[PDB]
């Protein structure tokens, strides 16, 4: 009754497939010593980001789904999502014990504070820090650290309409994708939890709409935090420094 | 314009 098809243990099996690299070792090199660095700077920051937002490009690249889009089509939607994607895995990697957000491969040991947020713009960085932390706080301790709860969230983020796609069969896939994600998500929930999922399955939309609050309040987060020469250009093109 | 994220989405990987 609730339990998974062959069909839905397919499409998940084919979900964590796309993000295998997600978790895996950091090549040494800028990005590394950045997230090694006890002391960061905003910099340092934006190297460990850049981390992140390229193994999102790799991930999306593994999905059939995706690549069912056109090019402008795909550009449109990491362009769009990136941040949403970023903040997600912020819920998965942090811990409010310790205040900080860790990395699979390494120990706790090293670390980014949430205090980094008091380095960045004054004018609005202590809202996100707010932001952030109330959007934690909403999910349910084994919700959050659930792989595949966080990376189908992260798919119905990454598939999402956008007003910039114009191209009727783009937004035809987007829309069919968005929904077989989102009834995936419950689906599994129902799997393991069965009607206590209903409750979880709710709240949805508030993650949702949340994230996107998120996102729309960030974009000058590191506004004049940064010397250009000391940070990778993939993070910049998301967050203006200048 | 976005040019490396474009540039990441078309490479071969
Ligand atoms: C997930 C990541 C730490 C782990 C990185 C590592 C390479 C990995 O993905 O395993 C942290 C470090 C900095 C964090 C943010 C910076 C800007 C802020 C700006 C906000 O207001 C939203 C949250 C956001 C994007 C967080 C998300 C989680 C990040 C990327």
């Amino acid at each position: 009754s609730y339990q998974l098809n062959a069909a839905e243990l397919q499409a998940l099996d084919l979900i964590q497939e796309a993000f295998k690299g997600m978790n895996d070792p950091m090549e040494q090199g800028r990005q590394a010593t950045s997230f090694l660095k006890n002391e960061k700077s905003p910099a340092d920051i934006m190297n460990i980001m850049d981390v992140t937002m390229r193994r999102f490009v790799k991930m999306a690249k593994r999905l059939p789904a995706f690549n069912d889009l056109s090019q402008d089509g795909k550009f449109a939607l990491l362009k769009g999502g990136m941040i949403e994607m970023l903040t997600v895995r912020g819920v998965r990697r942090f811990d409010s014990s310790s205040g900080s957000w860790t990395t699979p491969t390494l120990g706790e040991s090293s670390e980014v504070s949430i205090n980094m947020f008091d380095q960045l713009n004054a004018d609005v960085r202590s809202e996100q820090k707010m932001r952030f932390l109330q959007f934690f706080k909403i999910f349910h301790e084994d919700i959050r650290s659930n792989d595949l709860v966080i990376s189908m969230i992260m798919l119905i983020v990454l598939f999402s309409p956008r007003d910039s796609i114009t191209d009727p069969e783009d937004r035809r896939i987007i829309a069919r994708h968005h929904e077989q994600f989102s009834a995936l998500l419950n689906r599994y929930l129902e799997s393991l939890y069965g009607d206590d999922a209903h409750q979880l399955n709710e709240q949805l939309p508030t993650a949702l709409r949340m994230l996107r609050e998120i996102s729309a309040s960030s974009g000058m987060l590191f506004l004049g935090t940064v010397n250009t020469s000391e940070a990778e250009p993939l993070p910049r093109e998301f967050f203006k420094v200048e | 314009e976005n040019a490396l994220l474009r540039y990441l989405l078309d490479k071969d990987d």
